[PDB]
């Protein structure tokens, strides 16, 4: 009942830079993911 | 030709300024200069006999 949905696992792309300030490219991470949980599978306990 | 034509050319202008962390740098400028003009005349003489 648990499904892991992935389109892009991870993509660290160098971002736009303001050359007029001499600021380096914005390193930015990005992941397009999702999950599908359930209740039929799981049972809680105590201690 | 009867009269020449002036030479043209573009030139960029910039100056390096001290750039302290995270300031905006000031841009340069472009400008053009032109040469002069010269012309050619005619001369002639002759004889009759």
């Amino acid at each position: 009942g648990f499904k892991e949905l992935i389109k892009r696992d991870l993509t660290t792309e160098v971002g736009n830079a303001d050359l007029s300030k001499l600021v380096e490219n914005q390193i930015v991470g990005h992941c397009y993911r999702g999950a599908f949980a359930a209740v039929e599978e799981n049972v809680q306990e105590i201690s | 030709p009867q009269v020449m034509d002036a030479k043209w050319a573009l030139q960029g202008n910039c100056v390096f300024l001290e750039h302290i962390e995270g300031e905006e740098i000031k841009f340069g400028t472009i400008n053009a200069e032109n040469g002069p003009v010269a012309r050619i005349q005619t001369y002639a003489t002759g004889f009759e006999y």
